[PDB]
């Protein structure tokens, strides 16, 4: 029977069992339940990582040390192994032997204790093709005349999905709630369990260190309980200092080590930023301001938002910002999103909301509903975010969504967090929202029918209060209105496009020259104010693609070489000079 | 518009059989 | 244990496993996580094409040659296969006792880290109709008490869906994420597998082909992600040239043929348009006007815009060309974009805006959202 159960008391006595910390009232419950006449089988019944293997193996712990009541005394404590019973059972009524041998051990002692870990797996044993005997069957006899005390564990999922459909086994086992401990317990416990993990690391690990892992973990991370997410934090940090060569320097961990650790779990930006990030922040709105011209305002959100949530001064729970680029078409509402990401070199999560005008549409995003047959693929907004969750969020075309699709942003913007189907909570606190609208376009077209016009840019502001709910305009960190094209931006336009067509001339080996009189004409010929730098293209492609496209496939253009754009002010038409070479 | 309906998604339970083995003597 | 498991390490020696190039960030924190006291199980989560089995394969590799950090050193890699596991286990047992022959082994080692690659796979492991006893189960004790290691690679799908809904499980392992590299890095990539690609072909890719594959790759192929997506215009390039050049096989791989293995990839018209296509650019406009008379206009704007993308000078994410053809009855409003395909061999994808009259019809072109019929 050794070879089935280990004993976690000699364990404990020679190497360490990871010892318990406090759970002075769950192990006090414990052991009522195991001194109990009948049905003394404690079960612990816990989320993951709560730490209910520690609580039963940590009570081998005390018993050595000998701080538990003296019924509890000179108790043993084995740990049963569910593989080793299985592993060459073959023949008929093997498993039964194995089982029911141990269990007569346990009776004859009458001291003995066992701890079935991952206790749903005895629930199915030992059944070949219809067999219902089992592990479960075969103890239950034992556990109602209370001969016999086995501790179990489990988790929730496992406990009421598997464990409480079997009525006749729970009722054996009297639940013990294990309630994930507070701030203040966790650090009592990884300064418990620091002597252990300094030594393996040969590291240090400062009170200052200790508590900011628990904060900054319960902050950055969601995804795992507290007791194992500190742990989480302090054993990989020691490894760092370890693998860093010794000749350089190790000497302690630090608070620093412990924000480099808590970054990289989560995927978020390091706090502390580097230099080089700073130079990049710093400049990061003149880069913008030579690609987007006219939008200073926008992009000064844009940057003074990042460089608040990187110094700290950053929303607890919402996201970095939530910005509404409403503004007339063609102004660059989407030019600078699509050049935001680039320059910080964060993914773009570009989402086209004119697919989502239907309420049913709601499922694409946070996914289909339980027992239904999209509930597999997920939602597309949390699998996106859960990937990359820094990253810019562009909701292009927001106004022709469904208004009940604006509701799931809520939460969005107010906590920072989106539900999926499954029940994992996205986290939206580093993601830039972006949600670029067009409302207001029409009315500015229209003309008002009076002697005097009107202005028409506070209509647009109407509009969308009456599109957008109060409460979701109330989130949003504040609502930009993009100007109308100026004519001056609009000559930094066409040079800003001229310079796109040299790139594309560049890979044929095609150079092309530009005279400052020929670019006036070009943005004189297409500038209307209501359509912006998008007409543009087009009398570019028109005057400058289309001659040098057919020269490019049937003339000289076809070996890269140097052509020049001439203004003829006799004919008022571009004169082009293919200088084939 | 038109009402909007759902379609589920049936799951049948699948399961394995292993067998037992016993010598003639 | 033998037959179930391979040594990666053995491998690298005989050049089975390919060179790892870059992952340094990657594989930094994949040895932390292994040093860890607890749970040192380091999972790799990416994307389809990323490198997560050539970060643990590599990481052999890296073993032989030395690169790798003292801690490393000394130690095998062990790749476990699900099947083989599973073979021949139909008696009760079977799975167990191999199962655990296998744990005893690399605990007994102290060195080995074991390597499931789609490690999802083992939460549906051996198992009776009610029997919840997997390998998932049997090896949670070992992977909290760290006396094993064992490296995963699995889909992002795959880790939300499966591995996820396993709480247990997956506490133990740390997530690490691999992301698609850049332009620049996976130019370098190519150029240190570029020896084994070259010596199956026995042609040489040229510095130009390379990096061309990964630039127009990024921008011609989709759904792909990019290093499979470069390599599988290197690897299908060389293909191309030892077997079509029967007589006096090209040995290079200019860029030229570079352009013609994405288009057929893509199914898109290939740069650096033929002699025999320019032809068809030229006369094309005669040869609609043929068929439609009249209404030049409209045939000079889409004659003109494709002319201008199989230049090169069209938009780089936009359409070739958006037109609205508003005018009377009769007039050859669709005639001249039925010929238009004709002429060109293209398919004609004509949909009918009729029958979407309404809201609800937008449904049918997108598609249904998730949950609902259809
Ligand atoms: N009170 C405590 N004192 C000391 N260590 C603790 C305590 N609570 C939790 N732990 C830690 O928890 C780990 C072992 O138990 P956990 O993994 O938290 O829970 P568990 O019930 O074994 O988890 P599963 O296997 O995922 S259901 C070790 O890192 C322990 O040190
Ligand atoms: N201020 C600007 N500077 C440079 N390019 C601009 C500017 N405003 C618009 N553009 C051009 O706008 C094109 C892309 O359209 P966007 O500006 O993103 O449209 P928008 O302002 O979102 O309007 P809608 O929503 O598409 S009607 C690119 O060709 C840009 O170069
Ligand atoms: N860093 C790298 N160095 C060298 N080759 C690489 C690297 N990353 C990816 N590759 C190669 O890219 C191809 C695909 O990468 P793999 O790691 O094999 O993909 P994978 O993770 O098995 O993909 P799945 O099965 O779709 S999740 C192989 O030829 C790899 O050798
Ligand atoms: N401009 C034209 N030149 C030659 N034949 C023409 C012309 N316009 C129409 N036809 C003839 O009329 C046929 C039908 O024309 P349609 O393609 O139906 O015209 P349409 O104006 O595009 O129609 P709608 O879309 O229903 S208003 C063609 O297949 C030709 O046989
Ligand atoms: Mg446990
Ligand atoms: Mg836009
Ligand atoms: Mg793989
Ligand atoms: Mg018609």
């Amino acid at each position: 029977t050794e070879n089935f159960t280990t004993n976690l008391n000699q364990l404990a006595r020679v190497g360490g069992i990871d010892p318990l910390i406090g759970r002075e009232k769950e192990l006090e419950r414990a052991i009522q339940v195991l001194c109990r006449r009948r049905k003394n089988n404690p079960l612990l019944v816990g989320e993951s990582g709560v730490g209910k293997t520690a609580i039963a193996e940590g009570l081998a712990w005390r018993i050595v040390q000998g701080d538990v009541p003296e019924v509890m005394a000179d108790c043993t404590i084995y740990s049963l192994d569910i593989g080793s019973l299985l592993a060459g059972t073959k023949y008929r009524g093997d498993f039964e032997k194995r089982f029911k041998a141990l269990l007569k051990q346990l009776e004859q002692d009458t001291n003995s204790i066992l701890f079935i870990d991952e206790i749903h797996t005895i629930i199915g044993a030992g059944a070949a093709s219809g067999g219902q005997v089992d592990a479960a069957n075969l103890i239950k006899p034992l556990l109602s005349s209370g001969k016999i005390r086995v501790i179990g564990s489990t988790t929730y999922q496992e406990f009421s999905n598997i464990f409480e459909k079997d009525r006749a086994l729970a009722r054996r086992f009297q639940k013990i709630d294990i309630t994930e401990p507070s701030i203040e317990e966790t650090v009592q416990i990884i300064n418990g369990l620091k002597p252990k993990y300094e030594a393996h690391h040969d590291v240090r690990y400062t009170a200052k260190a200790v508590r900011a892992a628990v904060e900054l973990a319960v902050k950055y991370i969601n995804d795992r309980h507290l007791p194992d997410k500190a742990i989480d934090v302090i054993d990989e940090a020691g490894a760092r200092a370890r693998l860093m060569p010794v000749s350089k320097r190790k000497k302690t961990v630090n608070v620093a080590d412990i924000e480099s650790v808590v970054a990289r779990i989560a995927r978020i930006p390091e706090k502390s930023v580097s230099q080089s990030d700073r130079d990049t922040l710093k400049n990061l709105g003149d880069r913008l301001k030579m690609l987007v011209f006219g939008q200073d305002k926008a992009i000064e959100a844009l940057t003074e938002a990042i460089k608040m949530a990187r110094a700290g001064l950053g929303h607890e729970h919402k996201p970095v910002g939530s910005f509404l680029f409403a503004g007339p078409t063609g102004v660059g509402k989407t030019e600078v999103t699509v050049q935001l990401s680039k320059a910080l070199g964060i993914e773009l999560l570009r989402f086209d909301m004119s697919e989502y005008m239907e309420r049913h549409t709601v499922s694409r995003l946070i996914g289909a509903p339980p027992g239904y047959v999209g509930f597999d693929q997920g939602g597309l907004l949390t699998d996106a975010v859960i990937k990359h969750p820094h990253a810019v969020l562009l909701l292009d075309e927001i106004e022709k969504a469904h208004p009940d699709v604006f509701n799931i942003l809520l939460q969005v913007m107010d906590n920072g967090t989106l539900t999926d189907n499954n029940g994992r909570k996205a986290d939206f606190r580093n993601v830039v929202l972006v949600m670029t609208t067009n409302a207001g376009v029409r009315e500015t077209e229209r003309k008002s029918i009076g002697l005097i016009h009107q202005d028409n840019s506070t209509d647009a502001m109407e509009e969308i209060k009456k599109i957008f709910t109060p409460e979701f305009r109330n989130r949003l960190d504040n609502i930009i209105w993009f100007d109308h094209l100026s004519t001056d931006v609009i000559h930094q336009v066409v040079d800003k496009f001229i310079v796109e067509l040299q790139v594309q001339l560049d890979q044929k080996g095609v150079s092309l020259e530009v005279s400052q009189e020929a670019r006036n004409w070009l943005a004189e010929k297409g500038y209307d104010r209501a359509m912006g730098a998008r007409p543009m293209a087009r009398v570019i492609q028109d005057n400058l693609k289309k001659p040098l496209a057919n020269e490019l496939l049937f003339g000289s253009l076809v070996d890269g070489g140097q052509v020049t754009v001439a203004l003829d002010k006799e004919k008022n038409e571009l004169t082009y000079g293919f200088q084939s070479a | 518009g038109k009402t909007n309906d759902w379609l589920d998604f049936d799951q049948l339970a699948e399961e394995k059989v292993r067998d037992a083995l016993k010598p003639p003597s």
